[PDB]
């Protein structure tokens, strides 16, 4: 993902 | 230094640093100013605790007497 | 009252001594030799092994084993004949009487463990005794209760993220490079310069020129033009025979291998990429105070200027505004044996140990259950 | 090791 | 060689 998880 | 009559610099050197030696080879470590104060402050108590033992002694100097002390 | 004994059984390095010491009192490569060639003069005095520093002074004649590699003890005699010289010679101290704190790298094998502890309740004797990560040790060693510990060694290099005294297990990356795997590479690439060292007492010099002459790059591609361009980076060491070696551009090529593991055929990152990627496991709230308080630990961070590269590529991931900050003791090769000599004196300490009487009790898989 | 890797 | 064995 952008901020949370890695992706 | 001038009173203890010691060179300002290792004075300077040895306030702010510590040493650590094993048995081969050695380091000298950088502290922090807290542990430079306590440092500074533990050899003030130090010496003077030492003086006090001192004068403790030359007084017990001048009030020992020779015989030997049967009891007390 | 009896003091414990403290000894950290690195792969390269046996230390040793008495908690509340501020230096270990016994450090030895942690090394067995055997003789291998014929004894020709009778009388002489035969000796079946050899342990540490007379397995140095020797190693001319012998076949030099180490008995753990990458954190875990492959063979247990000579472990044990170790440790008998750890106890009896090095420390002459009777085993009967100090509980034991030995140390362990993180996520190794369980049944290490409970040989470890087998070994010391059946065979030693001793009163009582505990086993800790050697990275939690290093946060002891520098008055911090949170950070981020890098520790290598000569056979494992790992990360344990530790906030306000948690450990974040989920977090904890271990890396098997270390300084055992750089001196290999190191014998392959000064092959090179027509240089070969190949037998186990020789890879013992390797070892030695590896801890003098290198450094690390605070641009790899630029020293390595520069040194292509240049002799000013070519250095000169002398072999045990007098023979001159003369070492360039390779002399930072072999401590690269921990930044680009590939060089190694290493599939996995480096280790400033594993730190960062440590710290992207952990809570968004907690990363800010492990960005400070890299620490690192033992040997095979003691490169001049690996510091000053790990800050600066590390400071290439982290957000711009994250204070990123390496914290590199002088001592930091001794300091998890430092922080080993300050755990096993606290007296909150001392109902930890496991006694005998529950080794007795439980047998050794206690030590799973009594521990981290 | 036991399996992925020489120890 | 050059310095180990004698080539
Ligand atoms: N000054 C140094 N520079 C680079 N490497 C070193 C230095 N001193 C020791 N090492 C390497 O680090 C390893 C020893 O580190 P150490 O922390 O003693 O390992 P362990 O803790 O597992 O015994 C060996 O590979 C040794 O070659
Ligand atoms: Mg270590």
């Amino acid at each position: 993902w952008x901020a949370x998880c890695p992706a | 230094c001038d009173l203890m009559g010691v060179d300002y610099e290792e004075m300077a050197h040895w306030l702010c640093h510590r040493k650590l030696a094993t048995a081969t080879e050695t380091y000298i470590k950088p502290i922090s100013k807290l542990h430079a104060i306590n440092a500074r402050d533990a050899l003030a108590k130090h010496i003077y605790a030492n003086l006090f033992n001192w004068i403790v002694d030359h007084v017990n100097k001048a009030l020992h007497s020779t015989v030997k002390q049967h009891s007390f | 009252e009896t003091t414990a004994l403290v000894c950290d059984n690195g792969s390269g390095l046996v230390k040793a001594g008495f908690a509340g010491d501020d230096a270990p009192r016994a450090v030895f490569p942690s090394i067995v030799g055997r003789p291998r060639h014929q004894g020709v003069m009778v009388g002489m005095g035969q000796k079946d092994s050899y342990v540490g520093d007379e397995a140095q002074s020797k190693r001319g004649i012998l076949t030099l084993k180490y008995p753990i590699e990458h954190g875990i003890i492959t063979n247990w005699d000579d472990m044990e004949k170790i440790w008998h010289h750890t106890f009896y010679n090095e420390l002459r101290v009777a085993p009967e009487e100090h509980p034991t704190l030995l140390t362990e790298a993180p996520l190794n094998p369980k049944a290490n463990r409970e040989k470890m502890t087998q070994i010391m309740f059946e065979t030693f004797n001793v009163p009582a005794m505990y086993v800790a990560i050697q990275a939690v040790l290093s946060l002891y060693a520098s008055g911090r209760t949170t950070g981020i510990v890098l520790d290598s060694g000569d056979g494992v290099t790992h990360n344990v993220p530790i906030y306000e005294g948690y450990a974040l297990p989920h977090a904890i990356m271990r890396l098997d490079l270390a300084g055992r795997d750089l001196t290999d590479y190191l014998m392959k690439i000064l092959t090179e310069r027509g240089y070969s060292f190949v037998t186990t007492a020789e890879r013992e010099i390797v070892r030695d020129i590896k801890e003098k002459l290198c450094y690390v790059a605070l641009d790899f591609e630029n020293e390595m033009a520069t040194a292509a361009s240049s002799s000013s980076l070519e250095k000169s060491y002398e072999l045990p025979d007098g023979q001159v070696i003369t070492i360039g551009n390779e002399r930072f090529r072999c401590p690269e291998t921990l930044f680009q593991p590939s060089f190694i055929g290493m599939e996995s990152a480096g280790i400033h990429e594993t730190t960062y990627n440590s710290i992207m496991k952990c809570d968004i709230d907690i990363r800010k105070d492990l960005y400070a308080n890299n620490v690192m630990s033992g040997g095979t961070t003691m490169y001049p200027g690996i510091a000053d590269r790990m800050q600066k590529e590390i400071t290439a991931l982290a957000p711009s505004t994250m204070k990123i900050k390496i914290i590199a003791p002088p001592e930091r090769k001794y300091s998890v044996w430092i922080g080993g000599s300050i755990l096993a004196s606290l007296s909150t300490f001392q109902q930890m140990w496991i006694t005998k009487q529950e080794y007795d009790e439980a047998g050794p898989s206690i030590v799973h259950r009594k521990c981290f």
